[PDB]
């Protein structure tokens, strides 16, 4: 149940990282 | 001249159409399509089409059903149609057409 | 030529305002309809038909004036000035709500004259008259609410009055006594009207941003004002845009412009069908199954059951002064209240 | 072979695919997938939700004896307030579902997704070399989305006052909102209504005028694309009647005789209307209400003469006394 | 009420037959084409 | 006998079909709640 | 039997969505 | 087409098919019939709505029996 | 091709196929009436008409038969309140069987007119195109309507060769079908008086005979013809929808 | 076109003159209503 | 709660009858293409 | 004539600069001397009730409406 808390932090930072390392590659 | 086509009252058109005159079964009815290809009314002016006016010294005979053709936004040609349905209108039309075809030139063709 | 022909061609001159055969029905009727609203919302009272004040001479502002309806005892009366109620007295005629009918009937024939005007104008220029057909959605609404609905009620007193607060009242009235939000035909009206506003915004924006002549100067020399536009944008850039954003797009300009016509009109027509159904007080008020399930198990509770309690409230607390001719007196121990459940 | 980072970066930023996927899309897809999937499961089978903090829940699910017109996703309980309330903030799942967490999950995911949707519209327009500001038109529904799901709850201080996600839920919200803030007499909703009736009117008119004018259009079309000349014929004459009546006033109101402004006016009218009414609900969250006209007219003996606005205020009392169960002595309230 | 819309649509189609169609019914079918060219 | 010459084929394309089916299912979903009441 | 009808007709709408996007007419 | 025993009997009744009488013909007669009808409908409407009263007329379920 | 909402645009220039189509619709309507009558009869109960009348059992077509003179049943029951009568051939059941028989005949006759769609009569003898004579057609059909209006009033309503009509007392305690002689006074436009209805039918059938004779002998004026576009069968259609929706509002209201 | 002759009684003359005299009379009355003491 | 059989059949015919009309018209249109 | 030079002609000045105030002052006098309260039957600003009874007037008949409301007006109701 806090493994799920941990998991949600991990999997969403992963997506915003795709978005902004693509927006700087342009 | 003795015969003019105007779109606005007293504004002559210099660009001459070819006219296809088709005959509805034995002549007392028929219709003429006027074709102007790049006239001067599609490049300049803001005053409206109020109908195509065929004027001579028998009077004016006015007609509706004038269309435009556009290519990518530019109007390039005007098509108009006068549909007459009595022999009276037809001899009148032929008298007008006689005075027009003489005065802007030239021959008149027929095929059966 | 005969006098008829001379009259006919006088009426169809090119001039600033078009008179026409249709003009003869439109213009006097419109003037008298409109002008009656004005003269009445400035001077004419309703102290004798509802027990209210509703005009400027008495005190009121722009949102709270109205020309109000007749009393309930008048039945479905025409309310002629020469009728057997006024008897040729302009004062009583004003006092009995007689000019609500004047406004309503003259405005109805003004509507009729306008649609005929659209026909013969469109006949003159020789185009298809779709806009005359579109305009029968407003006629449907007008006649189903302002004429047919109280003709299913017992009097014109339950008709809406011409005024801002009076029709705000009509909204709350229908909410309370018919629960009009839960009627599928008004839902279809809401879908239609909102969809019209949706198409309107989307089309304007799409067209304004696919303009030709964004670079070198205008290679468009006409309009030709009666064409509206449609020449001034590229169908292919917009169609290509919306196929990727939304996954479907129009590829035919004529069908797009027909959809925009279909949507609000079928919308108004459906809500008209529903309200002519309310005129015989046949109401989709309740789901029978939900009522049974709530009776047998009283811990069941739904957003719907709340709406019913609220509407019970609207009726009970609004009735005595909205129907002051019934003489409702409710001792305060019989009214409904939250703290009493 | 082309270094998988560029294969990924090419495949995303491609304008050659069936549906565009953007850099905003990389955020739009999981948030919308969460919101949609949680909504389907919740509209069918969400357990009853205590929404007032009195331990009396409100049902909202098809399997619990509702139909779809009486169903809704029921907002979170009155004990939550503005608190963030994820799964791991509950110590078991059944108290999470009882407290109406699913609603909060849904509405946050949707709001994120909507902004990303607006963003992706701007991005494809930039990519195809189009003009921008189709998204500016789209900010009108986003604004009302914001007002009714985020701003109005923050002003009232709880996510239990937000609009339920349902049919009867939405109508219940409307009724209890009119009761306390009297919005019909608030001008910003009036500008909104004007925009919507006007939008429908101008939609109908534009459709009818164009659809009679057009005769035929044509373009040559090949085996995967469109042609070279988008051709159309339209009629180009008209009578002084319509020019003197309708034309003179649209050209005077545009303050331009160009008909370029027609579609411009077409876009602007509903959007602006809906902006102002979106302002209405926002400012009403801070307890600034619409008009009330009470005892506008009294006679000179000190007796009140009723107006058409007093009938409305009576119905406001009617709805309002039913919408407090809290005490008999509710003196001065909200907030 | 629905039949009222029916009247309006079908009256439209009667008075405007030549506008909904291309060819006025005041002419017979068309036979031999004459021109006029320069 | 001899053929009628006013006999004409009827056409219906796939996009119209999709709209029509969308119309059938969406009205059906709106009215099923009143058909069961 | 009622809940079944609701979810079935919805299932049909999303299948309609799928086909109208990935199996539409060619533009000719 | 075929010849029939009933077709040719009805043939005279369908062999005009477009003939007009010249001018306005009998239009004025139509007008005054149309005017009398307008008045007639107003009368029976106003009797029904009891803003026109005639003696020996009670617009009531009374006098059925 | 033809759109799905334009699949009856082929009878337009086809008199024979149109007569056949109209015949089909007539057949369906007659079939409907008959079968609905049987359905309601199988599910009716006249044991107690005083504490459960027929409009409480929700009978729709059964009152309409009772207004003009059916009042019995081949079972033997009456709705007057009586028990043990013989209404002859004409009971509720009788008219249902009659209607079903007429639907069958009409269905055969439609099929015939669609097979034999081309005959000398329907074609103009001057060019082989469909020709109608729309004024003469209105006159003849008007004369038939007038003949029927007059017969229905003078023989059935006054009960000179018919059963008459339903008469009542103002509080509905006892009503029955009886002969009713007309009323030509100013008390005949009182819709609470059956004599007015009979006088209307007598008088209006006579006006119909006269107008029907008129419209056979007189050709339309030139101006009205070319204005109102006569000879176009789609003119008759607009006009007839107008009359019909007027008539609808008046029946709903009364 | 539409050249000017147009004496005193014309269509546009009566159009401005059946919307002019009651509006200015009503502003004359709406004005005096403000200075009522009730 | 109540479960109408009549409601079941009412929805059933409301979604089956026009839809089969629609798909028949499509499937006989496509065979006119060759 | 057009409405683009219609209030620039000497005609506009010479007539309207006198008829406008005349009918405006007529519209003032209509309310200022209380004639409107008698023409449309508006009740005076302290004649909404009699002193006889404090009930509101409502006409409960349509063919005796005239003398009923005359009876209300008699007592200043
Ligand atoms: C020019 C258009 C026009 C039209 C179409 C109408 C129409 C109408 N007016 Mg009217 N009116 C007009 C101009 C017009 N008016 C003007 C300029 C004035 C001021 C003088 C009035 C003054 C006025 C008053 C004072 C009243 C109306 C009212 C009414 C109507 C209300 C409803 C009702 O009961 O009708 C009933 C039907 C009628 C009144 C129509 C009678 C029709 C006639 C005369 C037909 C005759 C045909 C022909 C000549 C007969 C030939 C016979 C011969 C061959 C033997 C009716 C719809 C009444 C109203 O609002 O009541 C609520 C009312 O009291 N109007
Ligand atoms: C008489 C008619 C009438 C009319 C025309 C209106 C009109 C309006 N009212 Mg209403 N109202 C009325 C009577 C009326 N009202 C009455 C009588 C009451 C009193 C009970 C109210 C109470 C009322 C309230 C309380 C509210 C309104 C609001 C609104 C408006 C807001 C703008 C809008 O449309 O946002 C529509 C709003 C949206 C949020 C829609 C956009 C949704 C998004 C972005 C969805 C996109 C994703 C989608 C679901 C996925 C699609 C997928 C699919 C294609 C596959 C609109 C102006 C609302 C407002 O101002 O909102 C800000 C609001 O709060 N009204
Ligand atoms: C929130 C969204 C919303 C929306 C989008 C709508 C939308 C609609 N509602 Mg509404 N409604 C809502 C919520 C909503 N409602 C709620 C929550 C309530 C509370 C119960 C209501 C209560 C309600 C009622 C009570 C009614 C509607 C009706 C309608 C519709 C009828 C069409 C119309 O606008 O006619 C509006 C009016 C017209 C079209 C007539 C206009 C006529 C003209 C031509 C006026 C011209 C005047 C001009 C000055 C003349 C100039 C002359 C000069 C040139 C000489 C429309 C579909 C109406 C309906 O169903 O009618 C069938 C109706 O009676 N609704
Ligand atoms: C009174 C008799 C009547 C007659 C003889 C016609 C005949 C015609 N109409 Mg019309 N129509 C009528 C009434 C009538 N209509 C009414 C009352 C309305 C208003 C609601 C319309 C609205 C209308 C429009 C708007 C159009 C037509 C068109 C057509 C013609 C095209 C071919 C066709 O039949 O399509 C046949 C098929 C359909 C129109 C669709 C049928 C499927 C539907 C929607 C109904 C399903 C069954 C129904 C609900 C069962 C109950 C019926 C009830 C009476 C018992 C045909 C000439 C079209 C036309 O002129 O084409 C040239 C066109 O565009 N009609
Ligand atoms: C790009 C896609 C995307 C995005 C942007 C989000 C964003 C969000 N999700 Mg999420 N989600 C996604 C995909 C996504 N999700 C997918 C695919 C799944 C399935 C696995 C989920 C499952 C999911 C669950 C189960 C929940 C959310 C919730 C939420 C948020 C709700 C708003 C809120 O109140 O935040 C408040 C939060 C903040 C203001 C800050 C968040 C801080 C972050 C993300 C990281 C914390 C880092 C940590 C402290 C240090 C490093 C730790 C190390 C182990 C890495 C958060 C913003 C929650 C929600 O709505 O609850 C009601 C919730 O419970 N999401
Ligand atoms: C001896 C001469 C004579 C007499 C005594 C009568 C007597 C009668 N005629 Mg008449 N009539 C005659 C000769 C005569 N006629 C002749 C020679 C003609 C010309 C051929 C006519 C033309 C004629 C017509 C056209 C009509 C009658 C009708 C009637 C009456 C029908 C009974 C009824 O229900 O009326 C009560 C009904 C009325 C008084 C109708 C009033 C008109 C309107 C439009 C009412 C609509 C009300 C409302 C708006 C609808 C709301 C609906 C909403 C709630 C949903 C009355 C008995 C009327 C009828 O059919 O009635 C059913 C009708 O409209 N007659
Ligand atoms: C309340 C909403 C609403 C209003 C106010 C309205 C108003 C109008 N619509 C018109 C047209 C249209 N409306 C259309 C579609 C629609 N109209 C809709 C909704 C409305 N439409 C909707 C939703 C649609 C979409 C389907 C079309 C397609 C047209 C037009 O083509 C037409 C136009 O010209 O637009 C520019 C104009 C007709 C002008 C005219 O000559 O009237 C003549 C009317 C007369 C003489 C009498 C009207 C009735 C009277 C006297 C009584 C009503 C009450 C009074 C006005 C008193 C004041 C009332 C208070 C409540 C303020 C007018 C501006
Ligand atoms: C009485 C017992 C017997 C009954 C038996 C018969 C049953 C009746 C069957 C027929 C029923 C009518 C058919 C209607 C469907 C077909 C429509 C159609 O083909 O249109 C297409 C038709 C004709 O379209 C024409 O098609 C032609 C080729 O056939 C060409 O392509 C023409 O160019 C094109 O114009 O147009 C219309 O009908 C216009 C209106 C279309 C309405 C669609 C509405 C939008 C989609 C649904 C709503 C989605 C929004 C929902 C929002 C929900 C939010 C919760
Ligand atoms: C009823 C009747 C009648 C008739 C009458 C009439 C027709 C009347 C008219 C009336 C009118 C017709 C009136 C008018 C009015 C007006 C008004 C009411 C106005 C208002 C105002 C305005 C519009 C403006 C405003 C403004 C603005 C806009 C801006 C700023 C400034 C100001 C504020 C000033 C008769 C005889 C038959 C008899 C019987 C009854
Ligand atoms: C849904 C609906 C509707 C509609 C419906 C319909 C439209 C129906 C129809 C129905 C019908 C329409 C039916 C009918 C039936 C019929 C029948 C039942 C018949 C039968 C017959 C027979 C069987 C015959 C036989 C024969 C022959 C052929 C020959 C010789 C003789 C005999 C008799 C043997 C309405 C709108 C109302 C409303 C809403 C809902
Ligand atoms: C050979 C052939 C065929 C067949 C044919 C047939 C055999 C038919 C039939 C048909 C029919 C089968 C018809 C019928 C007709 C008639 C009728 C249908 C009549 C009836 C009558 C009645 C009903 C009357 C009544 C009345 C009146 C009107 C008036 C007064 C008195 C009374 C009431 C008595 C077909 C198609 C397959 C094709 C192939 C070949
Ligand atoms: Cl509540
Ligand atoms: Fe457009
Ligand atoms: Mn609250």
């Amino acid at each position: 149940m806090e493994t799920l808390k941990i998991t949600v932090y991990i999997v969403v930072t992963f997506f915003v990282l795709l978005f902004v390392f693509g927006f700087l590659s342009g | 001249a003795m015969a003019e086509i105007q779109f606005i009252r007293g504004i002559n058109e210099e660009v001459v159409p070819d006219v296809r005159l088709t005959r509805a079964r034995d002549g007392s009815s028929g219709q003429a399509m006027f074709y102007f290809d790049n006239p001067k009314i599609v490049q300049e002016g803001n005053l409206e089409v109020t109908g195509m006016y065929m004027v001579d010294e028998e009077g004016e005979i006015v007609t509706r059903d004038v269309n435009a053709k556009f290519i990518n936004g530019q109007p390039v040609a005007i098509e108009a149609t006068y549909t007459m349905r009595s022999p009276q209108e037809w001899d009148r039309f032929i008298r007008f057409m006689d005075r027009y075809a003489a005065s802007h030139g030239l021959g008149f063709q027929k095929s059966e | 030529r005969g006098w008829f022909d001379i009259l006919d061609d006088w009426l169809k001159r090119d001039r600033f305002v078009f008179v026409g055969w249709s003009g003869i029905l439109l213009f006097p009727c419109a003037y008298l309809a409109l002008g009656g609203w004005l003269t009445g919302t400035t001077f004419v009272t309703s102290w004798y038909t509802h027990g209210l004040a509703s005009s400027y001479l008495e005190g009121c502002n722009f949102l709270t004036v109205a020309v109000s309806t007749p009393a309930n005892s008048m039945g479905h009366s025409l309310l002629l000035l020469w009728g057997p109620e006024a008897q040729g007295d302009f004062t009583r005629w004003c006092q009995l709500g007689g000019l609500w009918t004047f406004i309503a009937l003259h405005g109805a024939f003004g509507l009729i004259g306008f649609m005929l005007r659209q026909f013969e104008i469109a006949r003159l220029v020789g185009v298809r008259p779709y806009n005359a057909i579109a305009f029968s959605a407003p006629i449907a609404v007008f006649v189903s609410v302002f004429l047919i609905y109280p003709l299913g009620q017992s009097s014109w007193f339950f008709a809406p009055s011409f005024g801002v607060a009076a029709i705000f009242r009509f909204l709350l009235f229908f909410q309370g006594f018919h629960n009009w939000t839960l009627n599928p035909f008004h839902m279809m009206g809401v879908a239609g009207v909102l969809g019209g506003a949706l198409l309107c915004a989307i089309h304007g924006a799409t067209v304004e941003n696919t303009l030709f002549q964004d670079g070198e100067g205008a290679s468009t020399f006409r309009a030709f004002n009666p064409t509206q536009a449609e020449e001034t944008y590229s169908m292919v850039t917009a169609n290509r845009f919306w196929s990727q954003i939304f996954g479907i797009a129009f590829s035919n300009k004529r069908w797009l412009h027909f959809f925009m016509l279909f949507v609000p009109v079928t919308g108004l027509w459906m809500s008209a069908i529903g309200v002519v159904g309310l005129a015989l007080n046949l109401r989709s008020y309740d789901f029978i199954s939900q009522e049974i399930r709530a009776a047998e198990d009283p811990e069941f509770e739904t957003f719907y059951t709340k709406n019913l309690l609220l509407n019970e409230g609207i009726r009970a607390w609004m009735a005595p002064q909205d129907q002051p001719h019934e003489n409702f007196v409710f001792p305060e121990e019989v009214l409904p209240r939250g703290n009493a459940l | 072979s082309a270094n998988l980072w560029e294969r990924f970066c090419n495949w995303v930023t491609s304008t050659d695919n069936r549906l565009y996927v953007g850099w905003f899309g990389v955020i739009m897809i999981p948030t919308l997938l969460a919101a949609t999937i949680c909504f389907v499961i919740a509209f069918i089978a969400a357990p009853p939700v205590d929404i007032d903090g009195i331990r009396e829940p409100v049902s909202g699910s098809l399997l619990y004896g509702n139909n779809i017109i009486t169903g809704a996703v029921v907002p979170s309980s009155n004990a939550i307030g503005l608190h963030f309330y994820p799964i791991w903030e509950a110590a078991s799942l059944d108290e999470w579902l009882y407290n109406g967490g699913p609603y909060q999950l849904i509405i946050f995911h949707f709001l994120l997704g909507a902004s990303c949707y607006m963003g992706r519209q701007w991005e494809l327009s930039y990519r195809l070399g189009m003009r921008p500001w189709i998204c500016v038109a789209y900010s009108a529904p986003l604004a009302s989305a914001f007002a009714v799901f985020l701003i109005y709850p923050i002003g009232q201080g709880s996510f239990s006052d937000g609009m339920p996600l349902g049919i009867s839920g939405t109508f219940n919200f409307m009724i209890v909102f009119q009761a306390e803030h009297n919005i019909l007499m608030h001008p910003f909703h009036q500008l909104g209504v004007a925009g919507v009736f006007g939008g429908a009117l101008f939609c109908a008119m534009h459709g009818s005028l164009v659809t009679s004018s057009l005769i035929r259009e044509t373009t040559e079309t090949e085996s995967a694309n469109y042609g070279y000349k988008f051709g159309q014929e339209e009629e180009t004459y008209n009578i002084v009647a319509a020019h003197g009546y309708f034309g003179r006033l649209i050209f005077q109101y545009a303050s331009f005789n160009n008909s370029r402004s027609l579609h411009f006016f077409l876009a602007a009218w509903p959007v602006v209307g809906v902006w102002f009414t979106a302002l209405g609900i926002s400012t009403m969250a801070f307890n600034l209400n619409g008009f009330n006209f009470n005892h506008s007219v009294i006679d000179a003996k000190g007796n009140v003469i009723n107006t058409w606005a007093d009938i409305i205020n009576r119905a406001n009392l009617g709805m309002e006394v039913m919408h407090e169960r809290n005490a008999h002595n509710f003196p001065l309230d909200l907030a | 009420l629905l039949f009222f819309f029916g009247h309006i649509w079908h009256g439209a189609r009667t008075l405007f037959r030549d506008v909904f169609s291309g060819i006025d019914p005041e002419l017979s079918p068309e036979q031999v084409e004459w021109g006029f060219y320069q | 006998m001899e053929p009628n010459p006013n006999r004409q084929p009827v056409e219906l394309n796939r996009t119209s079909l999709y709209l029509g089916l969308l119309l059938i299912l969406v009205l059906a979903l709106l009215f099923s709640s009143y058909f069961f009441n | 039997m009622e809940t079944i009808t609701y979810v079935f007709i919805f299932a049909c709408i999303i299948a309609l969505f799928f086909f109208a996007i990935f199996f539409r007419e060619p533009p000719r | 087409a075929r010849r029939t025993w009933l077709g040719d009997i009805l043939r005279p009744l369908n062999s005009e098919y477009g003939k007009v009488a010249p001018g306005w013909g009998t239009t004025p007669l139509m007008a005054v019939f149309m005017g009398l009808f307008l008045v007639f409908l107003l009368i029976i409407l106003e009797i029904y709505n009891s803003t026109l009263i005639l003696d020996g007329v009670n617009v009531s379920w009374k006098a059925l029996g | 091709g033809l759109p799905w909402y334009r699949v009856h645009t082929v009878l337009i220039n086809d008199p024979g196929r149109l007569i056949a189509a109209h015949l089909m619709h007539t057949a369906l309507v007659a079939g409907w009436a008959g079968s609905m009558a049987l359905y309601e009869l199988a599910t009716f109960d006249p044991s107690d008409p005083v504490l459960n009348p027929m409009w409480r059992q929700g009978m729709f077509v059964l009152p309409f038969m009772a207004r003009l003179g059916v009042t019995g049943s081949w079972s033997g029951w009456s709705i007057t309140g009586e028990t043990g009568i013989d209404p002859g051939f004409w009971s509720f059941e009788g008219v249902a069987l009659a209607h079903i028989v007429l639907s069958g005949l009409l269905f055969l006759a439609a099929c015939w007119h669609w097979v034999y769609w081309d005959l000398e009569l329907f074609r103009d003898p001057r060019t082989g195109e469909p020709a109608l004579d729309l004024p003469k057609m209105f006159g003849i059909h008007l004369f038939l309507a007038g003949l029927l209006c007059f017969g229905f009033g003078a023989f059935h309503l006054t009960g000179l060769f018919g059963p008459g009509m339903w008469v009542s007392d103002p509080y509905g305690l006892t009503g029955s079908v009886q002969p009713v002689a007309p009323e030509w006074g100013p008390d005949g436009f009182n819709p609470y008086n059956p004599g007015g209805v009979v006088a209307h039918h007598i008088a209006a059938g006579i006006v119909g005979i006269i107008a029907g004779l008129f419209h056979i002998l007189v050709r339309p004026p030139q101006r009205l013809y070319k204005a109102l576009r006569m000879g176009n069968i789609e003119t008759v259609l607009s006009s007839s929808i107008a009359a019909v929706f007027f008539a609808a509002f008046v029946v709903a209201g009364t | 076109q539409e050249p000017v002759s147009y004496p005193i009684f014309t269509v546009r003359w009566v159009a401005v003159h059946t919307l002019a005299v009651p509006t200015i009379f009503f502003l004359g009355a709406i004005a005096a209503m403000q200075f009522i003491q009730r | 709660m109540e479960v109408n059989q009549l409601g079941l059949i009412a929805t059933a015919l409301f979604v089956l009858v026009p839809s089969v009309f629609l798909i028949i018209l499509y499937v006989q249109t496509e065979s006119q293409q060759k | 004539r057009p409405f683009s030079d219609i209030i620039t002609s000497v005609r506009y000045w010479v007539i309207h600069s006198i008829t406008i105030p005349a009918l405006f002052i007529a519209g003032w006098l209509f309310v200022s001397t209380g004639l409107a309260y008698d023409v449309f039957g508006t009740p005076r600003p302290d004649s909404y009730y009699a002193q006889e009874q404090r009930s509101i007037p409502l006409v409960t008949d349509r063919f005796e409406a005239k003398q009923q409301v005359e009876t209300f007006l008699e007592q200043l109701k």
